[PDB]
């Protein structure tokens, strides 16, 4: 259709977060998740905080045809009740937090 | 951007049940606060601007994943409902179509009344008691509801709305929350509020009987 | 049948941190209230059985408070504030970098917490009972320090965390000596209440707590 | 008995004594049979049935009455039985107005000043402002004090300036989508072709709240009426199934109304972008079906239902329930890249063995350019392997991810209980009826 | 039997009570006309009135959840199918660092399962294995390589059941948007009353305040109050910026929803009608639902309650 998937499933993104902003949230006290090229299902039972550090992910939510892309540098909130399959072809390297009510 | 709408009365027009103090802090601060940090939110964001405000809390809410909008969009609108809900020279009983609503969804007043009381004094932490009309059912309900979460967000029409948050009656009554309700019920809910409500319920719940001929 | 102990110093002795009026208030009334409605009904372990995995008991809310106002009590001192020592600062600046910026997140946590709630100190050693939740190979920076936020009568007990400091952010802690300025209650604290020897000593525990479970 | 099954039929299933309006044989048989098969019709509206089967006495009949052959012709299709009572429309004090920029003025995607567009939005907190009719008189301004120059209408005539400007530029490209979205015109579609006119105002140009001056141009008995509020789409009251049987004495075709702006949506999805109510004449009374979801389009690109939902305000498709809490599930540990790993570890390792010997089925390639045997050769000239520690890694990652998932689960849990929020996503999950080797 | 596929409807002369509680039979006092509206599922988003344009050596094996490789003599049945409690061989594992929770339990006894080859290949060189394996995270296409629905049960209306047959100027538009007036309480102002809602919801207080004629009042952005003329109905276009006067101060043949015969005349220099229901009334055109008559005379039986969708060569 013509809205954006980022729209439609509320996936926040802050595409070339400033250096400022990671401090503010503490990124550098983050864990590490990294992958090769694969496939990776996932149902997301609490918000997701992800800085990509390395490489690039396509997310294809269940059912879709097309695929939302970020990129090192971006920023990204995977939003709670979120059923996606997420797709890397290159080495890819990622810090996380996940994030309960309230919180952040 | 939402203007801060005074209450339909001065300030010191609740005396002594609310006292003049207690209005300005909790509309003169909490509710001022309310309304700044939402213009704030909706300063920065194209997409919550333009929603109205009963859709920029449905939308806010998510589905029960709440935005960071949520809390101050939902409290401004519950402020401004309660400050109608009451009025100088309030309290005793509803008459025409709402003591009527309320004796059929209810059984009588008294019914509706002790429900509205232990809605009240249950609500464990901050939140609000409402009257409610069912879109679906078609009738009155009493709901309790914690922090900002109003009606709204499960498409139900609010009546009368009741704080139980601590910061609106404990300089009046500190921990006696059962006085507050009382007080509340006798002296202050504003029936004639009620009437207007329910005639703009009306037009989308259609609460009386279909003509049906007899051919 | 669980008593109301009174707080480790004399009511008049916050002052004028914290007024006689709000003790009167906060413990006699408030503290009072839940330890008698909780012996109605019938303490660490009162609150793990009633939480319920979840699906909170109705003694939980009684219980849980009547446990967070002890802790919270036993939290500050006429003479507090300042900096700790030993192995809590030691801690502090391996998990949050310094005590300044310790000391900015505790306080950012504690006025973000919408509605009623409580906000926590607490060392991180908690087990899961679930199946695969065991590390073969602990890195020994795993039991580490945490603020948390938590809304009503929740408190970390609930997830087998360890807690060492908290602050009531009920209005009712507070109203009475500030009314809404939740920022300067919050600041007072931290600077002439806190009693950090009494976490530093929560902490002793706890470390003794996770070292009998690792053997 | 049969009156409360008649009822029933009413409101459960839609029934309505709708009109028929039959020919002479239709009206014959009907009255006719009604006696016996062959028996002398004795009932003076069969007698006269018999004599209305021929059209020369039923001409015979009306120049009798005066009357002519057309006038007869539409005295047949009247509605029978009994009528409604009148409307009696009493306005709620007068109707004071502002005139205020739409809130979601801009269109996305179309750059204006923002330095304009603030000056604009300060008009959207002028809504918190009270009014009371025993002030409305206090200074009035009538006559020549109430000539348009004399108003303040700074910020809206800023919203116009910034109007025409989109107009301008974006008239050819909405027309041009909408023929290729929209096969054949229908009301609530854009008008287009011979029949658009310059000056009809825009989407954009509308909002809830707005009071309007239309005429009624369409009535349909499953959808509503249609209003020509002077835009290039024409405004929807929902009216529906039985209701139409009483509104029909009211609502007629070409007939002024006023109404108001309930809900504004995006043409594309939603088959009528603005939704109103008559406010003049007043029919709340009277409506009594009601839509539970505005209707939309099922469109070329609309392939994923969850997709769809998500762009209208739809319930998602409902599952049947698990059973099972999530957060008393065990934990997930095998990365999925170990998968590939172990396929590098192989290609490996017979790499190796071919270098010293000579210095339902799946197949699966691999390259020689993804392996690493300098460090390979080191380990098997040295002798787990670096290989299957390098899995263990990958696994332990994995393993955290899902332990802080889990954590973060347990809290989320218990602030959503106490708060009552759902645990689960709304609408999901309906429930029943609505559908050894290691210790050896 | 009925023609066509569609729902069923009478006005009159038939029984609205069933014969019995259980059945769906209606039985007719009179003679009447029985009609059959001609018609053509996720129930999440195909709703009423919807518009449908689309169509309806330990080291080289492994072990993971509810499977395992392998590179000891392996017994695998002829269906390569294993049952419960099956045997298949009589440290196959790296035991790894981390073993999720499997339905499938090792005994060698399978228990808790297809067998297949898996094959390494690269350049030139084979080493086939042996797989034996049994919420969105347990699951086991790379982006990087007409009809309008009737719903109260669904019947599709298209054009195979649905016909036609054939001061300055006012204008119609916006007035301006409504405010709040605080005598009545409501946000959105409440306008107007109808008959019904007057008594039941109008406060004593506000009985000076109902009009039988509609009054304007504009408000500019400083909070001055304009009328122009307080006797009659004037306006402000919110386009041209001018006052102009409404059309009535607010103090055709074919009516909707009739069922028409197969030969009515509407006038005499008219083509005759078809039957069927008038489902659209326009200017000058109406839209019908195509339907059939049947007549059935005093003591027949109706099959099926109203509305009720019956198909083709159905009784
Ligand atoms: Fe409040
Ligand atoms: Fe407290």
């Amino acid at each position: 259709m013509q809205t954006p998937l980022e729209e439609l499933y509320n996936v926040k993104v802050e595409r070339k977060v400033s250096q400022r902003r990671l401090e503010e949230l503490g990124v550098s006290r983050w864990s590490v998740w990294k992958t090769g090229k694969c496939k990776l299902p996932w149902d997301w039972q609490v918000d997701q905080l992800v800085y990509i550090e390395e490489g690039e992910v396509r997310v294809v939510p269940e059912g879709s045809k097309r695929f939302m892309q970020f990129l090192a540098g971006d920023l990204v909130r995977y939003p709670k009740w979120l059923e996606a399959d997420l797709f890397f072809n290159a080495p890819y390297s990622e810090r996380y937090c996940f994030k309960a009510y309230a919180d952040d | 951007y939402y203007g801060l709408k005074t209450p339909p009365y001065p300030l010191d027009a609740l005396e002594p049940y609310m006292s003049q103090r207690t209005l300005e802090v909790h509309w003169g601060k909490h509710h001022r606060g309310y309304v700044d940090n939402l213009n704030k939110q909706l300063g920065k964001d194209d997409r919550l601007y333009g929603y109205t405000m009963e859709e920029l809390i449905k939308a806010t809410y998510n589905n029960g994943n709440p935005l960071p909008e949520f809390n101050n969009a939902a409290q401004v609108y519950n402020h401004d409902f309660f400050w109608e809900s009451m009025q100088p020279g309030g309290g005793d009983m509803p008459i025409k179509g709402v003591l009527e609503q309320i004796e059929k969804d209810f059984g009588s007043f008294t019914n509706f009344r002790e429900k509205f009381t232990n809605a009240a004094l249950t609500q464990f932490g901050s939140g609000w008691v409402w009257l409610v009309l069912k879109r679906e059912e078609r009738r009155l309900e009493v709901v309790k509801t914690s922090n900002a979460i109003n009606p709204l967000v499960w498409d139900d029409i609010p009546i009368i709305n009741l704080d139980v948050w601590e910061h609106s009656y404990y300089l009046d009554y500190k921990n006696e929350r059962g006085k507050y309700i009382n007080t509340f019920l006798n002296h202050l809910v504003s029936w004639n509020a009620a009437m207007s409500r329910m005639a703009r319920a009306e037009a989308f719940v259609n609460l009386g009987e279909p003509t049906i001929p007899i051919a | 049948g669980f008593e109301l102990k009174p707080p480790p110093y004399p009511l008049d002795a916050l002052e004028p941190h914290m007024s006689r009026e709000t003790l009167d208030y906060h413990w006699g009334k408030h503290h009072k209230t839940y330890v008698e409605n909780l012996n109605k009904q019938i303490l660490e372990e009162v609150v793990l059985l009633s939480y319920n995995r979840g699906n909170m008991l109705p003694a939980f809310n009684n219980a849980a408070q009547a446990w967070n106002h002890e802790f919270f009590w036993e939290s500050i001192q006429p003479g507090g504030g300042g900096k700790p020592s030993g192995d809590l600062l030691r801690l502090i600046e391996r998990d949050f970098g310094s005590f300044s910026d310790f000391v900015e997140r505790f306080k950012a946590a504690a006025a973000s917490n919408f509605g009623s709630g409580w906000t926590w100190l607490a060392y991180k050693a908690n087990r899961l009972d679930v199946a695969n939740a065991v590390n073969p190979l602990p890195k020994e920076e795993d039991k580490k320090l945490v603020i948390v936020k938590t809304p009503n009568a929740v408190n970390p007990l609930v997830w087998d965390y360890s807690p060492l400091l908290t602050i009531d952010t009920w209005e009712h802690a507070y109203y009475l000596d500030f009314e809404n300025r939740r920022i300067e209650y919050i600041n007072t604290f931290m600077e002439k209440l806190v009693s950090w020897e009494t976490v530093s000593t929560r902490l002793e525990s706890a470390m003794a707590r996770a070292a009998q479970r690792e053997q | 008995t049969e009156d409360e099954a008649r009822r029933r039929n009413w409101i459960e299933r839609g029934w309505a004594p709708w009109e028929e309006i039959l020919t002479p044989e239709a009206d014959f048989a009907r009255k006719s049979l009604n006696e016996g098969e062959e028996v002398p019709l004795q009932s003076p509206e069969a007698i006269e049935a018999f004599k209305m089967l021929r059209p020369s006495y039923r001409k015979k009949k009306i120049k009798e009455m005066g009357i002519t052959e057309d006038e007869w012709y539409a005295k047949q299709f009247e509605i029978r039985g009994d009528k409604p009572p009148p409307l009696d429309t009493s306005w709620a004090g007068p109707l004071v107005v502002r005139q205020i920029p739409p809130r979601d003025w801009p269109p996305k995607g179309w750059e204006v000043d923002r330095k304009e567009l603030e000056f604009i939005r300060e008009a959207h907190k002028l809504m918190a402002e009270r009014v009371w009719l025993e002030d409305l008189d206090k200074d009035l301004k009538v006559g020549e004090d109430a000539t348009v120059d004399k108003m303040c209408l700074e910020r809206f005539k800023v919203f116009l300036k910034q109007y025409n400007e989109w107009v301008e530029a974006n008239k050819d490209r909405l027309e041009e989508d909408s023929y290729k979205y929209d096969q054949d015109f229908y009301p609530g579609r854009r008008i287009r072709g011979k029949d658009y006119k310059e000056g009809m105002y825009e989407l954009p140009f509308y909002y809830p709240g707005m009071i309007c001056e239309g005429t009624v141009t369409t009535l349909h008995l499953y959808q509503g009426a249609f209003v020509d509020i002077g835009g290039v789409h024409e405004g929807w009251v929902p009216i529906k199934g039985n209701d139409w049987f009483w509104i029909r004495h009211f609502i007629r075709v070409g007939m002024h109304v006023i109404v108001e702006i309930t809900a504004k949506r995006d043409p594309y999805r939603f088959r009528f972008p603005l939704e109103l109510r008559f406010v003049h004449p007043n029919i709340d009374h009277m409506i009594f079906n009601k839509f539970d979801f505005p209707p939309i389009f099922h469109r070329d690109g609309d392939t994923n239902p969850d997709e769809i939902r998500r762009d209208c305000g739809r319930p998602p498709e409902p599952r049947k329930d698990p059973g099972s809490k999530p957060e008393e599930e065990g934990l997930l540990s095998d990365h999925p890249y170990v998968d590939k790993l172990w396929q590098l570890h192989v290609a490996e390792q017979m790499i190796l063995d071919d270098y010293e010997a000579n210095p339902p089925k799946v197949i699966l390639k691999t390259s020689v350019k993804e392996l690493d045997l300098e460090a390979a050769l080191i380990e098997r000239k040295y002798h787990k392997l670096r290989r299957n520690i390098e899995m263990d890694e990958y696994d332990s990652l994995h393993w955290r991810r899902s332990l802080e998932e889990r954590e973060a689960l347990l809290r989320d849990i218990s602030s959503r209980q106490a708060l009552g929020l759902p645990l689960e996503e709304p609408g999901r999950y309906k429930p029943g009826s609505f559908f050894s080797y290691d210790d050896a | 039997y009925s023609d066509s596929e569609g729902e069923m409807h009478w006005s009159t002369d038939v029984s609205h009570a069933p014969e019995f509680t259980y059945s769906n039979v209606h039985l007719l006092p009179k003679t009447s006309h029985l009609w059959i509206l001609s018609g053509g599922i996720l129930f999440s988003i195909h709703k009423d009135q919807d518009q449908m344009n689309i169509p309806f050596s330990d080291l080289l094996a492994k072990r993971r959840r509810n499977r395992f490789l392998i590179p000891i003599s392996v017994e695998i049945p002829i269906n390569g199918i294993f049952r419960r409690n099956s045997i298949f061989a009589f440290t196959l594992f790296p035991k790894d660092l981390f073993r999720e929770k499997d339905n499938i339990q090792l005994r060698l006894v399978l228990n808790w399962v297809r067998a297949f080859f898996v094959e390494v290949n690269t350049k030139g060189l084979i080493r086939d294995f042996i797989r034996i394996g049994l919420r969105k995270r347990n699951n086991p296409m790379n982006p990087f390589y007409h009809g309008t629905i009737r719903m109260f049960s669904l019947l599709i209306l298209s054009s195979s059941n649905c016909f036609r047959i054939g001061t300055i100027k006012n204008s119609s538009g916006p007035l301006g948007t409504a405010i709040q007036i605080s005598n009545f309480y409501s946000f959105l102002p409440l306008l107007t009353y109808n008959q019904i809602s007057v008594i039941k919801y109008l406060q004593l207080d506000n009985f000076k305040y109902i009009f039988q004629v509609i009054h304007s009042y504009l408000i500019d952005e400083n909070g001055r109050i304009f009328n122009l003329d307080p006797y009659s109905n004037l306006v402000l276009n919110p386009f041209k910026l001018n006052w102009y006067f409404l059309h009535q101060n607010y103090n055709t043949i074919i009516s909707l929803g009739q069922f028409f015969c197969e030969n009515v005349c509407i006038a005499k220099k008219e083509p005759y009608l078809k039957s069927g229901q008038v489902l659209i009334v326009q200017r000058d055109s109406v839209v019908i639902r195509s339907a059939k008559p049947y007549l059935a005379t005093p003591g027949a039986k109706v099959h099926g309650h109203y509305r009720e969708i019956l198909y083709e060569g159905d009784t």
